[PDB]
């Protein structure tokens, strides 16, 4: 997708 | 009259089922419209594909009328937010199960 | 494609969207199916219909595996369990709009 | 339907 995996 | 769209509420629906399920929630969007909120460079052919599985996204919000939430694109924190009216399909990764949306009035 | 059935997500999506357009939410049940444990003198050839909107239901659980709750029959309350794959639909009193649920190998 | 309209 456009945005990562983790928002961490 | 005619009632309220029913996207929003078949789109928290399959939602909440991707994640029963354990597959992960990827949402396709119409960037193309008006109301639309995201790095269109991240776009391609006039859409975006977007993560929305708890752990890759902030503050998700399921509303009727928009989608908003907070992620990252290349590491960079930014808010999002898709007009119901743009939300074209919801699918899980791992085997592309899920739905695509029916057209309705209410978007036009 | 072996991963949980749908309809007990779709059950409770219509479920809100009606409850929201102000309309009155209607189940259609199997008494057929083992595990439905309804007043069966009031099924009508092979089905029971049920009002599960809330002024005439106490302690709606909408779950995944069945339906459960206490409403009145004849004046007197009693207790309803009716297992998921025993629905059949779900619409709207007044206009009829919703849903009849569909097969899934889950439910036999 | 087979219940009642209000379980008041």
């Amino acid at each position: 997708a456009a945005n990562d995996e983790n928002y961490a | 009259s005619q009632l309220t769209p029913r996207r929003p509420y078949l789109l928290r629906a399959f939602y909440e089922w991707l994640l029963d399920n354990q597959l992960t929630p990827h949402l396709v969007v119409d960037v193309t419209l008006p109301g639309v909120q995201v790095p269109m460079e991240y776009a391609r052919d006039g859409q975006i594909v977007l993560n929305i599985a708890p752990r890759a996204v902030g503050n998700l919000e399921l509303a009727n009328d928009e989608v908003r939430f907070n992620a990252r694109f290349g590491g960079i924190p930014r808010q999002v937010s898709v007009p119901l009216a743009a939300v074209l399909a919801i699918y899980a990764r791992e085997n592309g199960a899920g739905t695509m949306f029916e057209p309705e009035a209410a978007y036009d």
